C-alpha cells in the first residue's frame, strides 16, 4: 500500500522520463536508435536530455545545465571502459562525453525475464470475478530497457557531478573506486539508484 | 573481453544504499 | 491540445460506418496551418515543409512551404492542387467521401446551397433527430469557427500572380486568391512561398522560376512553360527470404522535390520582424 | 498536495446574455443569469434576462 | 464542537456500504489505482477551501456533500452520511493505516486498515442487513439477587422475536467470564446469544463463548468507567469475527446509562434485584427504537 | 449583443473597430462568437440548425 | 506621497482596465509634474538632469529630457508635445481611459469634450470623475503661473508665443524638458550647444533639427568611459535676472 | 598581531582546494617537479621584499595576493584566502615536513606532511563539500542531570536536517568514553553522529565508536583547559580518517565558550540540567551561521 | 527544404540505362 505509493511515484518519474523522450520526438525506439550508429546526433541528444533531466531531479531548485557538450560515440573495445559505458574526459578545457554504443545496444538487446519470474501482485480472484460479472503503449520489456538506460545515465551523471564539483582528478579516482556514493542520499532521493540495492556474492 | 580484473566489492558499492535510523 | 485537424471533425453519423480519422499529429501545433499534414496530403496532394531564410545566430526566419505530390504526367484535374469554387465539386469526388467531409468542403468554398442540400438529405436518416442533427451541429460549428478564425475580416503585400514573366497580360491569379475564402487564402499563403522576398529595399530570390501556377481552375502544380518537373515518390513471404549473406554512398542527397515556389512578398520599412 | 486528473466536461449556459462580460480584464464582472439557462430547451435566454429586458 | 466536513459517494464502486477515513482529500493518492473502487464512501474533515470544493466537484467520480457534526462521536457523522445518501446500512469502517487520520470523532468507535477490505468475508449469519443489540446481563436480563433469574420470562420471547426479524444478539456484562457463563447456564438462555462478552473459554461444558479480552488500550483521554463505558469498537470487531461486517443500527440495552459509549440507540432498565414483569415494556422500547430507525430510512 | 440580435451591422462594426483600436480583441472574439453562434443556431430560415419543424 | 499626471485615473468605470502605471520617480518631488512612465509613454521623453561647473561651485543639475525618437519617425511620430489642435489626433483617445481623455481635454482646453465625457459616464462614476477633476485641476493650477527668466525658445517671438499658448502644466513640461542652447547667468552668457535638438512649431514640439537628416537615436574599449549616444532636447536662449548663485 | 603574508593560487593544478604552508617563497625548490601541481594554494608569511614580490609576479604559474592576519589563528588566514580566490571549501592542510614552517598562526589547527597528498582518498561520505559541526554532549544536547535526557527532542529533527542538507556530525564531550557511549545509547542518538570523541571501544554493544585518544601533545604554550579547549586538528584528522578531506566550514556548538579553540563558527548553549524547549532556537542559530557562510560565498 | 543551389544547366540524352 504505502510501498505501492512509492512504486507509483517511481513509475511517475519513469513517465516523466517518457515525456522527455516524447519531447525529443524520436521515430524509433531507443533500442533501434542505439543500434543505428549513423544516428550519432540522436544518441547524443538522448544522452544530453537524460543528463539534464537527472540534473533537474537531483537539484530541483536548479534549472540551469550545461547547454553545450562535446560528444563522441565510441565503438571499439579499446575506446570503452568496462563498467562505465559513459565517460567524461576533458581535452584541455573541452568537455568530451564518450559513449559505448555497443555496450548500450548489448544491454538493451538482452532478453529480460518478464514472464519467467513470478512476483507478488494484487491477485484477489473475488475482485476479478466481480468485475467479470459486472461487465500507443509501452510493454514491460520496453519499460525495463528504458529504466536500464535511465539508471546507466544516472551513474554517468553522478560521475559527471563528481567531475564538475571536485575535478578531473577526483572524477578519475571515483571511476577507480565507487565507494563515494554508498551513502548516496546525504537531491539524491529523486535518483532511482537510491531506491533499490544490488549485490554480488561468491557462489 | 579486456582481461581486466573485476572489483566485486566496488560494484556492490556502486549499487549500495545506506539505511538511516528513521 | 487544440486539434485544428480540419477534416478530422468528421463523425460517421451512420451507425454501420466508423470513421477512423487516422490523421497527422501536427494538428496540435499552434502553427499558421489550419489543416494538418495528413489531411493536406490526402485532399490537396501537398506535403508540409519549412524553408529557413536567415539562420545564422538567432535570426531564424523559417518560411513554411508545402511540396507537390503530383508527378510529371498528371494533367488537368489530376494536376489541380486547390480547385476554384467553380470546379472543386468536380475535382473532388464528393460523392465518394463522407457527407460530413462534403459539408466541410462546401463550407470552405461557401457552397451554402450544397450545405442545405446535405442537411436536407440527412433529414431522412433513421436516427436523424436523435444524433444526425447533433453531428450536423458539431461539424458545422467547428468548420464555421475555423473559417471565421482564418478570415481576417472577422471580429500583407504578397502577390502570387505577380512573378510570371512571358505572360501576355492580366495576372488575375491574385484576383482568384481574393475570391477564395479566408481559410483557402491562409492555406495558400502558408503553403506557397513567394519566389522573391523584398525587405526594406532588399530583394532575395529563392528560385530562378516559379513552380506553381494559379488560374481560374485554381492552384495547379504546373510549370509556367515546357514539360512538367520530375517529381518521383510484414507477412513473411517466400520472396521475402534473402539469398546467401553476400554508388555515391558517401555523399548526401539533394531532394527530388518540387516545393511550392511562386510569388513576390514585399515588406515595408519593417526590419527583420521576429515576434 | 495539489490534485488534478484531466480536463472536464460541464454544463452549458444557453442564454445569450450570459456572454455579457465587462470589457475590463482589471475589473471583474459576473452577469446575473438564472440557472434555467442550463436547460437544453428552446429558450436561448435565461428567465432573468427575459424579465429584465423583454418584461 | 460543531465541525464542518465533506463526504463523497463513489459513483461506481466495487465494494458497497464501506466508508474510508481520510485526513484530507489529497489522501486519494495513497489509493491510486484499483483501491478507491473498494471504498464507495469517503469521509474527511473540511478545511474551508473553496478551491478544494471546486476540485472535488470536478472529480466527477464522486458525489459530494458537506455536513457538520460534533467532533466527538461517529453517531452524528454516520447519521448524516446515511441520511445524505439514503443508506440505512454501514459496512466495515476503514481507515488509511499509512496515514491514520486523527479525528477525535472516532475515539474508540471502530476502524480497519483500508487494505483489509478485500480480505473481508461477505458471507454472514443473517440474510439482509440485520440490526445489533448488546445487553448488559447483570440486572438487565436477570435479577441482581445472588440466585439470579430472568426478571421477566418474556426475555425468551423478545429474543426469539429479535432473531425472527433478524438481529444479532450480543451480551456484554462486566463480570467474570465464569460468572456470566454460569448465569447463562442457569437461566437457560445460552444459545440465544450470538456473541458473549464479560481461546475464549474452556470448562468442559462450553467450547468457545467468551472471546478473550485481549484488546487492551486503557482509555482515550476520557475519565470514565474504569474498564470502559462499553466498546462499539470491540463489539463490531467481534461482529466481523462472526462474519458480520454489515449492520443496520446498533442499540445498547443495559441497566446503566453511564456506559453508553457510542450506540445508534440506547435503552435503560431498572437495576432490579428481584423478578418483575417489565421486560415486555423494555422490549417494546427496543422495538420502538428499531422502528424509529426504519422510519428514518423508510423511503 | 442587442445590435447583433437586431442586425445593425453598422453599429456592430463600429463597436468592433472601437474595441480593436484600444485583450479587448479577445473580448470581441468571445462576445461576438458566442452571440453569432446562437444567432446562427436559431436562424430558422436555414438548414443544419434544428429549428424549422 | 507622490506626484504623477494621469496617476489620478481612478477606476471610475468597470469597462477596460487600470493598474496605476506610474514610475517610482513620481515620489521624487522634482520640478516635474509627471513621472518617467507617463512621460515616456505620452511624449517619447526620458527624464534627465545636467550639472554645469564648479568654477563658482554651482554644478546645478539642469533639468532636461532625452529624445526617444529615432531618425526614421515622421510627422506625428516625430511630434513630441502636440498642440491643442493636434493632441487629439496624435493620441489614441479610443485607447486610453476616459479619465486620461478628460485630463488631455482639460490640459488642452477642451471643456466641451470634458463635459461630454462626464455626461456619458454618468450612465459612483460621477464622483470618481469629479475626484479626477480635482486632482488634475490642482496640478494644472500649481503649474499655472497665474496665482499668488526670459527662457526664449525662439531667440538663440513666434516660438515663445506658441509656448505661451501651451497651458501651465504644458509650459512647465516644455521648459523642464527643453534646454536653451544659451544660458545667461546674470551678465555672463554661456553657450552649451552649437545646435538645436528640437523645434517648436504650430503642431507643437517636434524632435527635429534645423537642417539635414534627423539625429540618429536608437533604443573592446573596456578600459575607457562612455559618452551617451541619445539626443537630449535643446532649444532657446535663457537669461537669468539680477540674482546670485540662487541654489535654492 | 597583524601580520602581512602572501598567498598564491596555481593557475593549473592537479589537486584542488589544497593549501601548503611554506616558511618562505624559496621553499618551492623542495617541491621541484611534479609536486607543486598537487598544491594549488600556497601560503607563506611576507618579509616585505619588493624584489620577492617581483619574482612572484614573474612566476606566471601563480596568481598572487597579499593579506594581513593576526599571528594566532588559521581562521582569519583561511577567511582571507577563501574570499581572495572565492573558494568556500578547503582541502586537507599540507605543510613542508622537510622544513616545517613554524607559524604561530597554526598552533594546533591542522596540517599534513605535504608528500601524503597523493595518498589521500578523494571519496568521502557526503556528496559535494559538506559543512561540519562538533557538539559537546554534556549539557549541550542532553540534560546535565544524572538521568541525562535530550534537553529538547527537536535535537533529532535538527540532526536529520543537518544530514539532509549534508553536514558531518561530530561529538566531543570531555567525559569517559563509557559515559558518552551510554548517554548515546540511553538518549537513542547513536547512529546520528559520524564521529564521536570523549582500537576505539569494545563493549559487545559497540564495534568502534570512540577513536582512542592516542594523540597527546599537552598544550602549545597556552594555559587553558587542562585537556584542551577542543582540537580542530584532532577533529579534522578524524574527518580524514572518515575519508572527509574537504569541508565548507566548521562550527563548534557546546555549553562552554571557553573551549572555542579555532572554529569557523561557534554556538553557546545553556548548561541546563533539566529538559527545556530551547534546542530549536539553538538549531536556528546554527543554521543562521551556515547561511551566513553561504552568504559570504554566495557569489 | 534545403536552401542549397544545385547546378542545373543544359540538355542530356541517353539510350538505355548504361548504369
Ligand atoms: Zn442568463
Ligand atoms: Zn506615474
Amino acid at each position: 500500500s504505502l510501498e505501492s505509493y512509492e512504486t507509483l511515484k517511481i513509475k511517475l518519474a519513469l513517465s516523466k522520463y517518457m515525456a522527455m523522450l516524447s519531447t525529443l520526438e524520436m521515430t524509433q525506439p531507443l533500442l533501434e536508435i542505439f543500434r543505428n550508429k549513423a544516428d550519432t546526433r540522436q544518441i547524443a541528444a538522448v544522452v544530453f536530455s537524460t543528463l539534464a533531466f537527472i540534473h533537474n531531479r537531483f537539484h530541483p531548485l536548479v534549472t540551469n545545465f550545461t547547454n553545450k557538450m562535446e560528444f563522441v560515440v565510441t565503438e571499439t573495445n579499446d575506446t570503452s571502459i568496462p563498467g562505465e559505458p559513459i565517460l567524461f574526459t576533458e581535452n584541455e578545457g573541452v568537455l568530451l562525453c564518450s559513449v559505448d554504443r555497443p555496450s548500450i545496444v548489448k544491454m538493451l538487446s538482452r532478453e529480460f525475464d518478464t514472464e519467467a519470474l513470478v512476483n507478488f501482485e494484487n491477485d484477489n480472484c473475488n475482485v476479478r470475478i466481480a468485475k467479470t460479472f459486472g461487465a500507443f503503449s509501452i510493454t514491460e520489456v520496453e519499460a525495463t530497457q528504458y529504466l536500464t538506460l535511465l539508471l546507466t545515465v544516472e551513474h554517468a551523471y553522478l560521475h559527471y557531478y563528481i567531475f564538475k564539483n571536485y575535478g578531473v582528478f577526483e572524477y578519475c579516482k571515483s571511476l577507480t573506486d565507487h565507494s563515494l556514493f554508498t551513502n548516496k542520499l546525504r537531491k539524491t532521493s529523486n535518483l532511482l539508484l537510491s531506491k533499490f540495492k544490488f549485490t554480488i556474492e561468491d557462489f | 573481453v579486456s582481461n581486466c580484473k573485476f572489483n566485486i566489492e566496488d560494484y556492490n558499492n556502486i549499487f549500495k544504499v545506506m539505511e538511516n535510523i528513521r | 491540445r487544440v486539434n485544428r485537424c480540419i477534416f478530422a471533425s468528421i463523425v460517421s453519423f451512420d451507425a454501420c460506418i466508423t470513421y477512423k480519422s487516422p490523421c497527422s499529429p501536427d494538428a496540435y501545433h499552434d502553427d499558421g496551418w489550419f489543416i494538418c499534414n495528413n489531411h493536406l496530403i490526402k485532399r490537396f496532394k501537398m506535403s508540409k515543409m519549412v524553408l529557413p531564410i536567415f539562420d545564422e545566430d538567432d535570426n531564424q526566419f523559417k518560411m513554411t512551404i508545402a511540396r507537390h505530390l503530383v508527378g510529371n504526367k498528371e494533367r488537368g484535374i489530376k494536376r489541380i492542387l486547390i480547385p476554384s469554387a467553380t470546379n472543386y465539386q468536380d475535382v473532388f469526388n464528393l460523392n465518394s467521401m463522407m457527407q460530413a467531409e462534403q459539408l466541410i468542403f462546401h463550407l470552405i468554398y461557401n457552397n451554402e446551397n450544397a450545405v442545405n442540400t446535405i442537411c436536407d438529405n440527412l433529414k431522412y436518416t433513421e436516427g436523424f433527430t436523435s444524433n444526425t442533427q447533433r453531428v450536423i451541429h458539431s461539424v458545422y460549428a467547428t468548420t464555421k469557427s475555423i473559417l471565421d478564425t482564418t478570415n481576417p475580416n472577422t471580429f500583407e503585400l504578397r502577390f502570387f500572380d505577380v512573378t510570371n514573366a512571358r505572360a501576355l497580360r492580366g495576372g488575375a491569379g491574385d484576383q482568384l486568391f481574393n475570391n477564395y475564402s479566408g481559410f483557402l487564402q491562409n492555406l495558400i499563403r502558408r503553403a506557397v512561398a513567394p519566389e522573391y522576398l523584398q525587405i526594406d529595399t532588399e530583394e532575395l530570390r529563392f528560385r530562378n522560376c516559379a513552380t506553381c501556377i494559379i488560374d481560374e481552375t485554381g492552384l495547379v502544380a504546373s510549370v509556367p512553360d515546357g514539360p512538367e518537373l520530375y517529381n518521383p515518390i510484414n507477412r513473411l513471404q517466400i520472396r521475402n527470404v534473402l539469398k546467401f549473406e553476400g554508388t555515391l554512398s558517401g555523399y548526401e542527397e539533394y531532394p527530388t522535390y518540387v516545393p511550392l515556389f511562386l510569388g513576390y512578398q514585399i515588406i515595408n520599412s519593417e526590419n527583420n520582424f521576429l515576434r | 498536495v495539489p490534485v488534478g486528473m484531466a480536463p472536464r466536461q460541464m454544463r452549458v449556459n444557453r442564454c445569450i446574455f450570459a456572454s455579457i462580460v465587462s470589457f475590463d480584464a482589471c475589473i471583474t464582472y459576473k452577469s446575473p443569469c438564472s440557472p434555467d439557462a442550463y436547460h437544453d430547451d428552446g429558450w436561448f435566454i435565461c428567465n432573468n434576462h427575459l424579465i429584465k429586458r423583454f418584461k | 464542537l460543531q465541525s464542518k466536513w465533506i463526504c463523497l459517494r463513489l459513483n461506481d464502486a466495487i465494494i458497497k456500504r464501506h466508508v474510508l477515513v481520510l485526513s484530507e482529500y489529497a489522501d486519494l493518492k495513497y489509493l491510486g489505482f484499483e483501491k478507491y473502487k473498494f471504498f464507495e464512501y469517503v469521509i474527511f474533515q473540511f478545511c474551508n477551501d473553496p478551491q478544494l470544493c471546486k476540485i472535488i466537484e470536478n472529480n466527477y467520480n464522486y458525489c459530494m456533500q458537506i455536513f457538520k457534526a460534533p467532533a466527538d462521536d461517529m453517531r452524528d457523522i454516520r447519521h448524516n452520511i446515511k441520511r445524505a445518501f439514503k443508506t440505512p446500512v454501514l459496512g466495515h469502517m476503514c481507515v488509511l493505516s499509512n496515514k491514520p487520520p486523527m479525528y477525535s470523532f472516532l475515539k474508540e468507535w471502530f476502524l480497519l486498515p483500508h487494505y483489509k477490505v478485500v480480505s473481508l468475508k461477505s458471507e454472514s449469519l443473517t440474510w439482509g442487513f440485520p440490526h445489533v443489540v448488546v445487553f448488559d446481563l447483570d440486572s438487565t436480563l436477570i435479577t441482581e439477587e445472588e440466585q439470579v433469574e430472568i426478571r421477566d420470562p418474556f426475555v425468551y420471547d423478545s429474543l426469539q422475536e429479535l432473531h425472527e426479524m433478524g438481529c444479532v444478539l450480543v451480551l456484554w456484562s462486566y463480570g467474570s467470564r465464569d460468572h456470566v457463563a454460569h448465569s447463562m447456564r442457569d437461566v437457560d438462555l445460552e444459545g440465544y446469544f450470538d456473541i458473549i462478552i464479560s481461546n475464549a473459554i474452556v470448562d468442559y461444558n462450553l467450547k468457545k463463548r467468551f472471546i478473550e479480552n485481549k484488546f487492551v488500550f486503557d482509555i482515550h483521554n476520557h475519565r470514565s468507567d474504569n474498564n470502559i463505558p462499553k466498546s462499539p469498537k470491540i463489539v463490531i470487531k467481534y461482529l466481523s469475527d462472526k462474519n458480520v461486517n454489515f449492520f443496520k443500527s446498533i442499540t445498547l440495552v443495559d441497566d446503566l446509562p453511564t456506559n453508553n459509549y457510542a450506540y445508534d440507540f440506547y435503552v435503560k432498565v431498572k437495576r432490579c434485584p428481584t423478578p418483575v414483569q417489565d421486560w415486555e415494556h423494555y422490549h417494546n422500547e427496543i422495538i420502538q427504537n428499531i422502528m424509529d430507525y426504519e422510519q428514518y430510512f423508510i423511503k | 449583443i442587442f445590435h447583433l440580435i437586431y442586425n445593425n451591422e453598422n453599429a456592430v462594426n463600429t463597436i468592433c473597430d472601437n474595441l480593436k483600436y484600444t485583450n479587448t480583441q479577445r473580448v470581441i472574439h468571445s462576445v461576438y462568437a458566442t452571440t453569432k453562434s446562437i444567432l446562427d443556431t436559431t436562424n430558422p430560415n436555414t438548414f443544419c440548425s434544428r429549428v424549422s419543424r
